[PDB]
Parts: C-alpha cells; structure tokens; sequence
C-alpha cells in the first residue's frame, strides 16, 4: 500500500501537467482504493490525495463529487483525521 | 428681507467637452484551431 502510491505521486509530480492524461485511469481505482482501505492507510491515502490535487488542480473536476461523499463518510471526531481532512 | 439679489452660484455642471469614438481597433490573436503552450487547456475547456 504504502510504495504503491508514493510512487504515483512522483510520477505525477515529475511529469507536471502532462499527467491529465492519466487522470481516468488513476481515479475510479484510487477512490475504491480509499474506500476499502482501513486503520492507518486511509490517512495516508488521505494526504497523497491531497498531493494528487494539488498537481491535478482544475481538471479533478469530474470526480470531485466522489471525493465529497468519501470525505462525508469517513469524517470521524478522531483528532487524527480531521487534521488530515482539513489540510485537503 | 432686504431688496437684494441672491448671489449666483459658480454652476459647474455644464460638460466641459464631448468626445467623439472615431474609430474602433479590434485586435483579435483567438489563434482558432490551436492551444497556447503557456495554458494546458482542459478537455471541455471553454470554446464559445
């Protein structure tokens, strides 16, 4: 779990805008990742999201709606994922 | 009241001048058909 998407991360931060491209890939697949994912993984996937975002920027558009009902979801009073969620 | 006229205000409303738009210079660089490398425009983007 966690060499898998710091990997990706990197590819996208190398490439710079260029990524797009891989954005339909990468999406649906890292939101069901998310969504199965438990205990610690969550807020790291969590935080390279956020990363993901942030290089992706406007383009996320189309599945930001999903973004959305996962956060809705698995908001917690758990101090550790509120900051997490914050910060995306 | 005294037989005395009102003093007259300094009336500044009047234009001083009115210009005229002679002429129109419309310079288009739409650039149709091709995408500014500076801007990585998105798929739907905007076209109208």
């Amino acid at each position: 779990h966690t060499m898998v998407v710091q990997a990706i991360t990197f590819i996208f931060k190398s490439l710079g805008l260029k990524c797009v491209q891989f954005l339909p890939q990468v999406m649906p697949t890292f939101l069901n990742v998310i969504r199965v994912c438990d205990g610690a993984i969550r807020e790291f996937l969590f935080q390279q999201l956020g990363m993901l975002v942030s290089f992706v920027k406007s383009h996320i558009r189309p599945y930001m709606d999903e973004i959305v009902t996962l956060m809705r979801e698995f908001w917690v009073m758990n101090t550790s994922i509120q900051s997490t969620i914050i910060l995306l | 009241e005294k037989i005395e006229g009102s003093k007259s205000l300094a009336q500044s409303w009047r234009m001083k001048d009115r210009m005229k738009t002679v002429s129109v210079a419309l310079v288009l660089c739409l650039n149709v058909g091709v995408d500014p490398p500076d801007v990585v425009k998105t798929t739907p983007c905007a076209r109208l």
